[PDB]
């Protein structure tokens, strides 16, 4: 964690950092905290919060995880009967 | 090639679509054709799901549902295609 | 509505408050990749939320609690001296 | 200061840890004590849970499970002390 002065100083190769190695960097002031993350690490996260914030669609998905783990409840469907249905 | 897996659920998202909104229905089926192709880029923006989600991604059927999968180099695997309340 | 990374480290020390007061993240973009900025305190307030209901059994026992409350049909008082005694003190 | 309400699954949480490790159930007391006297400040990082869970708030019991409550400012009603799989 580092403090809003710090992070005014050194914005720039915090940017390339969080670019690098996808960790968000905490900066602490006295207008409160910030988090600071690339572009695609914050895509990534608040779609996995938007799909986790839900509680039903949580649930649901998780199991589906689940049992995804356990590698047995999977079955098979060739994309052209696939486009045939939905024709 | 590779080859496409469901998950039950997802299959019943989809049969769901099918009746509901077929629009839909062929929004995921153009989808699962591109994953299929290549999995972790084009159309949809494929994200990298974070978490105890990593190693899952999702593309965006609508603004509002998402198709969430993972996939091997010989099989790509849908868990779900539909968004729930 | 993105702003250049110039521009956000010149204005650090407002945009911290900013985010933090208008609930709203900042993007930022670069010659090194894009970032953005967002409230520290946000970030872990989602972050325990979705601890909560990532796991299928927790989100069910949690929402089924969160229901009987909003009902306000089912809770029982406790005084916290009951507690102690059963718990055999605090710590 | 405020009084103390229990959902009955919070409740039959402690009642769990009263059989299971009565440390645990001794910093969950401590927490109801911090909770009725200053409802959002104090230990186990006390975080607004969003979306959903809107006005409900969740403290660190250890690092895997919290109690979870609402505050008013007569009341304070606990609806869970357990992290489940």
């Amino acid at each position: 964690s580092i403090s809003a002065s710090e992070a005014r100083q050194r914005l720039f190769p915090l940017i390339e950092q969080v670019n690098t190695d996808h960790q968000p960097v905490r900066i602490t002031s006295r207008a409160g905290d910030a988090v600071l993350m690339s572009a695609d690490d914050y895509d990534a996260w608040q779609e996995t919060v938007y799909l986790l914030r839900s509680p039903e669609n949580a649930r649901r998905l998780m199991e589906a995880v689940a049992r995804d783990k356990a590698g047995h409840s999977a079955f098979t469907k060739s994309v052209d009967e696939l486009r045939e249905m939905a024709g | 090639v590779r080859s496409v897996n469901f998950d039950p659920d997802a299959w019943e998202d989809f049969l769901f679509w099918l009746a509901a909104d077929r629009k839909t229905a062929r929004r995921i089926t153009r989808l699962i054709g591109e994953i299929q192709r290549d999995p972790f880029s084009g159309i949809g923006k494929p994200e990298p799901l974070q978490g105890e989600l990593s190693g899952y991604w999702s593309r965006r059927i609508d603004d509002e549902h998402r198709l969430v999968y993972r996939a091997g180099d010989d099989e790509v695997t849908m868990l779900k295609a539909r968004y729930h309340y």
